[PDB]
């Protein structure tokens, strides 16, 4: 049995291949191989990432020739070093995450020959910057739902620390598959050069910034600034008045003077506290 | 006696097995709470969260009627549960030599040698608890029986 | 650690969207929208709105299943 | 003589206590304020 | 601590639970017990959890008269676990509470403290170990090294026991017992054995034998054994 502490370790390198790969063909669905590395009856690594081509329809998505995939995998065991399918994925356009009733069955004919074929799901819609909603799944046996009888036997309190979508909830799960926690493998070996190798630059900053209009956009602000303030010198004298709590609900149809007078301040001084000091640099260390 | 007084004083032999007559004349403890608890029975964590119970409310008072009231809701639950039953057994007989043995004389890991070796490997865990700082044969009893036995599933509890 | 936070909140604001148009609003932060399929709602909206580019007959997002402001 | 110098001494370390938790009174209901922004 | 329980994220929030926990446990603290109040309310199930098991730390061996949250408390593990509406891991921690509020029979609790004021480092392992039951459950089971009796007893040769009796002198109602239910004109001279359970702060309320037999050479000042001068 299972101890629904599973803990499918990943990567930082296949996930990429899996959104560019979701993400250029989205609106289908998409799919692809998972090329691993087995561990113990709890864990699993999956290291490697690779798709074929595929013929879908609006609902369903198949595969063709077989042919690709002994070529692929041979190529890949001589450069390189060999490896073995931990599983496979595909991709809900935007829907969330869940095995609808065609993605349960050939997940039915991938369990076969190894029992821990693992399904996955990306969403390369509902992942904006930060969540990137996964949700690995695997089955659970209708037979055991035909019992009653409840699976996985709960030996730690890892398990139950996300909860389910409701609208995954509305389907399958949780009468055929179930849920897996996952984290990231992160490492020096790749953590420090994707930072340190991203957003870089190199002149932009010890130049200067087009000299003749920068002191004229420190008018370009300014000229507006004596009127936004002039309303500002207009809001403030309809106070002592009807109640503030009233003054948040009407005032929704035009701006504001206060949080729009504050606003110009931070820019009309980072425009200007940059340049003057990027400036009485190069006098120092240009002669 | 003066040369008797290190071992008096040094194994503290008589501040155990008086704590041991301490728990066997004082313990007011129910077995209806175990009852209130009972009703929980499914395949959920419950099994494992019963046994946790009873051993931290009867820690070396050597009480086994909470847990020889049935087998079959205590045998139920697997694979760990059972590594945990033979685990809450030392608790219950912290501190005391000679019931240690004995009891888990079923459980000694080369008598009945079921399909499970957690309830059987479990047992060394067990003699652990039952003789925490307390290092004699304890320690060589543990010793060579881990020079050459099963994986890490008794080596686990060894 | 709030402005990681900050834009976590558009996940909300994803492709399937569909169009109301804003009517009034009954305090802060609650308003009253009238959808594109002839009903009207009662929604809640979402913070990061500026709240003074609403009202003289706006077109708003609403989303897809819950149909609240967008 | 000895002593009477130590009753100056307690009185002015006490007063680093009424400001600086006054500075705190102030500082740690920012927080309050900052957390009960985030988690709504 | 008590601005890190509204912490953002849970497990922040979850930590400051057990770090009450962890220390004013042998104590029936009435500011921790006033913290851990709202902290059983908030939709995250662990922080659920880890207060339950924080207020069961905090009020072993106390009926009703060090803090009136026991007997409030008592009836709150029951109205979670007879639930099946909740989670497995929310009333995880009723069930687990019951085995540490009613240790030994009342006989054995927490002491990671000497009175000579050195700690008791089998209790520093053992409630440190006691911490990881996330990742493994029977981590958590090395929880003995902390169950350590409080009961005076005692002695006049290597093996006899005595047989002595004293009293109390202040208000009698703290020595109340469990009581339990079992459904289908006052003392302040309550005579004790030798082996003779007692709470810590009940140390100072008792009276020295001073009509018996038995005379105590030593001040009595802490529990467990003490040698017991026939005069």
């Amino acid at each position: 049995a299972v101890d629904t502490a599973e803990q499918v370790y990943i990567s930082s390198l296949a996930l990429l291949k899996m959104l560019k790969h979701g993400r250029a063909g989205v609106p289908m669905e998409v799919m692809g191989l998972m090329l691993g590395e087995f561990v113990d009856d709890y864990t699993v690594r999956v290291i490697d990432v690779f798709a074929m081509p595929q013929s879908g329809t609006g609902v369903s998505v198949e595969a063709v020739d077989p042919v690709f995939q002994a070529k692929m995998l041979d190529m890949l065991k001589q450069t390189g070093r060999p490896e073995m399918v931990v599983g496979w994925y595909h991709s809900h356009p935007g829907f969330g995450c869940w095995l609808s009733g065609v993605d349960i069955n050939t997940q039915q004919s991938f369990e076969a020959l190894s029992e821990r074929a693992v399904a996955v799901v990306v969403d390369p819609i509902q992942s904006v910057k930060g969540k990137v909603v996964i949700d690995a799944f695997r089955l659970i046996n209708a037979n055991m739902m035909v019992l009653g009888h409840e699976p996985r036997q709960t030996t730690s309190n890892l398990g139950h620390l996300n909860k389910p979508s409701i609208q995954a909830l509305i389907h399958g799960l949780n009468r055929h598959y179930y849920s897996i926690t996952i984290n990231y493998r992160k490492n020096e070996l790749e953590q420090k050069m994707l930072l340190n190798l991203h957003k870089k630059s190199w002149m932009e900053g010890l130049t200067l910034q087009d000299y003749s209009e920068h002191c004229k956009h420190n008018e370009s602000v300014v000229k507006e600034m004596l009127e936004l303030a002039k309303n500002y010198n207009k809001a403030v004298e309809e106070e002592d008045k009807m109640t503030p709590e009233q003054l948040a609900i009407k005032n929704v149809g035009k701006q504001d003077p206060k949080r729009h007078l504050e606003e110009h301040v931070d820019v009309l001084m980072t425009s200007n506290i940059v340049q003057c000091l990027a400036a009485m640099l190069d006098t120092v260390v240009f002669k | 006696d003066q040369t008797l007084k290190m071992i008096k004083i040094l194994s503290g032999e008589m501040a155990i097995e008086l704590h041991l007559q301490f728990l066997i004349r004082n313990n007011n403890t129910d077995l209806m709470i175990l009852k209130n608890t009972k009703d929980a029975v499914r395949n959920s964590v419950c099994h494992t969260a019963t046994v946790i119970a009873n051993s931290f409310m009867h820690c070396g008072t050597t009480s086994d009627q909470f847990l020889r009231d049935n087998l079959e809701w205590l045998a139920r639950a697997t694979n760990w549960a059972k590594f945990t039953a033979t685990a809450s057994l030392g608790v219950i007989h912290k501190g005391h030599e000679k019931e240690a043995l004995q009891l888990m004389a079923t459980y000694l890991p080369k008598d009945t040698s079921p399909g499970s070796a957690y309830q059987e490997g479990g047992g060394l865990y067990a003699l652990g608890l039952i003789h925490a700082n307390h290092g004699g044969d304890i320690i060589d009893y543990l010793l060579n029986q881990l020079k050459n036995a099963s994986n890490d599933i008794v080596r686990h509890g060894g | 650690e709030f402005l990681h936070a900050q834009e976590e909140v558009k996940r909300i604001q994803s492709i399937p969207l569909v169009i109301g148009q804003f009517l009034e609003a009954v305090d802060q932060n609650t308003a009253i929208v009238g959808s594109t399929t002839g009903s009207n709602y009662y929604v809640r909206i979402l913070s990061t709105i500026d709240r003074e580019l609403l009202k003289p007959n706006a077109s708003v997002a609403l989303h897809k299943h819950s149909n609240a402001l967008v | 003589g000895l002593r009477q110098y130590y009753l100056s001494k307690i009185e002015e370390l006490q007063l680093i206590v009424n400001d600086k938790s006054q500075n705190l009174r102030r500082l740690q209901a920012q927080r309050n304020e900052l957390n009960a922004k985030v988690r709504l | 601590v008590s601005l890190l329980s509204e912490s953002y994220n849970p497990h922040v929030r979850y930590g400051a639970a057990m770090a009450l926990g962890i220390c004013c446990a042998g104590t029936g603290n009435k500011e921790a017990i006033n913290l851990l109040e709202p902290m059983t309310n908030d939709p995250v199930n662990y922080v659920r959890q880890g207060a339950l098991i924080a207020s069961a730390l905090i009020m072993i061996q106390q009926t009703e008269i060090t803090c009136p949250k026991v007997n409030q408390f008592r009836q709150l593990y029951s109205k979670v676990i007879n639930d099946k509406h909740d989670d497995v891991m929310a009333k995880f921690g009723a069930i687990l509470a019951q085995g540490i509020l009613d240790a030994g029979g009342h006989n054995v609790t927490i002491s990671l403290q000497s009175r000579t004021g050195h700690t008791h480092m089998p209790s520093v392992v053992g409630v440190l170990v006691f911490t990881q039951f996330w990742f493994w459950f029977p981590l958590s089971h090395f929880l003995s090294l902390a169950y350590t009796p409080t009961c005076v007893i005692g002695l006049n040769k290597d093996l006899k026991m005595p047989k002595v009796q004293y009293k109390s002198n202040c208000k009698p109602s703290t020595f109340a017992y469990p009581a339990p239910l079992e459904v289908p004109p006052e003392p302040n001279f309550q005579l004790l054995d030798n082996p003779a359970r007692v709470m810590p702060a009940q140390l100072k309320v008792l009276t020295m034998p001073e009509t018996c037999r038995y005379q105590p050479f030593k001040p009595l000042s802490i529990g467990g054994i003490i040698i017991l001068k026939d005069t």
